[PDB]
């Protein structure tokens, strides 16, 4: 038994799309394994905090894009919202 | 007549070569028997899953390091280029880890 | 045996050289002579804040092992969030 | 019948599914929208994009194919937008980027 | 002349009229008590509900405001914190 | 039926009534224990308590029956325990503690 | 004759007196250039965090919450304006 | 009052302010720079110079980390 959950297959993949012939060793993915579970929490965070500052009661698309842009410095805000907004429509699209 | 190296020109031969590689410094042995020493008083016949007892000193020694650097910036702020007991004290004084 | 332990003269466990290669991967040229016992009060002065943060969860848990998913936890705190073996 | 993956619906590699279940049992809100999860999804998709993509570049530039803790400190310190995210953090195993200060240089 | 903003106003105002019968508090020199006490009481909660999600254990119980009043508290304090708590708890079973 | 406050069963002025509701709707967790909120109301007491009784006294060096938000900042920095809780906050209108050093001041 | 760029409205005298509360003896002259880029920098992040919370809630204006949040991610709450 | 109404311009236009609120950044910023002065004199007496300079500024802004 012992059935852990973690991303590593997840992360594996992400880099096959980027490097089909890169392999990632398990230390340099025990990090990553890491530092997903971090961003995920830290964004969450003020995810969370901005439907209860104003006084909502539910996480949507929006409360998260207004999280972004607060954690995450530099170009990335932009770079990423970018990967984000595409995501729902085209979610939307097949929806 | 035996051939001998200048002064400090061996300690940059170090900076180059320590700041390359990424093992551990502390000798391990020792570490360990010290975190027993001073984890004994917190609670009585502490075991150390071995896992976390190095998981201290990858996490231990990237703060010395952080220090050694932080205070290389002032020996170096005050003319001088070795560092000295005067300089931590400002050092993690900045921070707040003292004062 | 079934009693004792190491508690004595380990704070000298890091001993000069031992100091003097960590200094060089700070990128230190010249060492004082007395910035040896220094650290080895601020090293310890650190491993306290996070053995007694560190501690405070296994008691919690009832637990008499301290493993490395609390020590990254007890870190976590401190700011100095330790990537690589847990989350 | 003929189930399909949410991440393949919106083309996400990373599982949508999961995320959406840490978005309740973490206890971050009562209730999630059935658009947020997909949005965490691909950010993390996009941001574990570019950690890995750039330490890639760095290993095959030390001739290395796999990457090991060393080949990713690299590729968050040396890159100025992430290492304001990752300022807090110390990498296990990481070593430290190669830096003497100017003054520290000999003589000539 | 509705919505009934919440505040620890008249809280800080008595335990004021205790330790010091004399003295009277300002009107800012509160509302720092009231942004002081939702400090503290949200830096625990929001500490105490970490603790419920490591130790995978659904609920708060007193000894998680018992660690993490014990942790957050530099030292000293600890000691005397979760004494008022203890006495508190045992003062609420003992009339429960 | 008779009703009287869990506030005054447990010897406490924090209303262990509120706090009680802010936990069960901050989202901390699913199910708060009963006894819960009443350990949380002491613990602020013994920290709303600390450090009013350290302000006041900072009000009879000012020889002022009000208190003063220049007083709470006076009163919650000398204490050195109390210091490391509030190390990085900082309060309206505060000042700073005098303080100078030695070697600004002329030798004789 | 007020029209410029308004960094200068924080006059030197003004930065004289916080070296003054903040202990310093003596000020360089060049000091009150560089001052006037630090406090440019900090107010360039926390008014960035102040109008996104607005920008989200469908306010015009930045209110006194707005700030004080904002101030508490960069880890200094400021005590007093509300919470 | 004139200062922040045209740094926050720039992030976006026509922001209507709340008279309280720019009292709140008028306490940081005076709250950042006095602590700031502070721990510049620990540099400048670390200095054995007794008059702070911009290059103090620079180094006690790194310590801390707001730097990078």
């Amino acid at each position: 038994k012992t059935r852990k959950e973690s991303y590593a297959i997840y992360v594996y993949k992400v880099l096959k799309q980027v490097h089909p012939d890169t392999g990632i060793s398990s230390k340099a993915m025990s990090i990553m394994n890491s530092f997903v579970n971090d961003v995920f929490e830290r964004i969450a965070g003020e995810a969370s905090r901005l439907a209860h500052y104003n006084k909502r009661s539910t996480i949507t698309s929006r409360e998260i894009q207004t999280a972004v842009r607060l954690l995450l410095p530099g170009e990335l805000a932009k770079h990423a919202v970018s990967e984000g907004t595409k995501a729902v429509t085209k979610y939307t699209s097949a929806k | 007549k035996p051939h001998r190296y200048r002064p400090g020109t061996v300690a940059l031969r170090e900076i180059r070569r320590y700041q390359k590689s990424t093992e551990l410094l502390i000798r391990k042995l020792p570490f360990q028997r010290l975190v027993r020493e001073i984890a004994q008083d917190f609670k009585t016949d502490l075991r150390f899953q071995s896992s976390a007892v190095m998981a201290l000193q990858e996490a231990s020694e990237a703060y010395l390091v952080a220090l050694f650097e932080d205070t290389n910036l002032c020996a170096i702020h005050a003319k001088r280029v070795t560092i000295m007991p005067k300089d931590i004290q400002l050092a993690r004084r900045i921070r707040g880890e003292r004062a | 045996k079934r009693h004792r332990k190491v508690l004595r003269d380990n704070i000298q466990g890091i001993t000069k050289p031992a100091i003097r290669r960590l200094a060089r991967r700070g990128g230190v040229k010249r060492i004082s002579g007395l910035i040896y016992e220094e650290t080895r009060g601020v090293l310890k002065v650190f491993l306290e804040n996070v053995i007694r943060d560190a501690v405070t969860y296994t008691e919690h848990a009832k637990r008499k092992t301290v493993t490395a998913m609390d020590v990254v936890y007890a870190l976590k705190r401190q700011g100095r969030t330790l990537y690589g073996f847990g989350g | 019948a003929k189930a399909k993956t949410r991440s393949s619906r919106a083309g996400l590699q990373f599982p949508v599914g999961r995320v959406h279940r840490l978005l309740r049992k973490g206890n971050y809100a009562e209730r999630v929208g059935a658009g947020a999860p997909v949005y965490l999804a691909a950010v993390l998709e996009y941001l574990t994009a570019e950690i890995l993509e750039l330490a890639g570049n760095a290993a095959r530039d030390n001739k290395k194919t796999r990457i090991i803790p060393r080949h990713l400190q690299l590729a968050v310190r040396n890159d100025e937008e992430l290492n304001k995210l990752l300022g807090r953090v110390t990498i296990a195993q990481g070593g430290v980027l190669p830096n003497i200060q100017s003054v520290l240089l000999p003589k000539c």
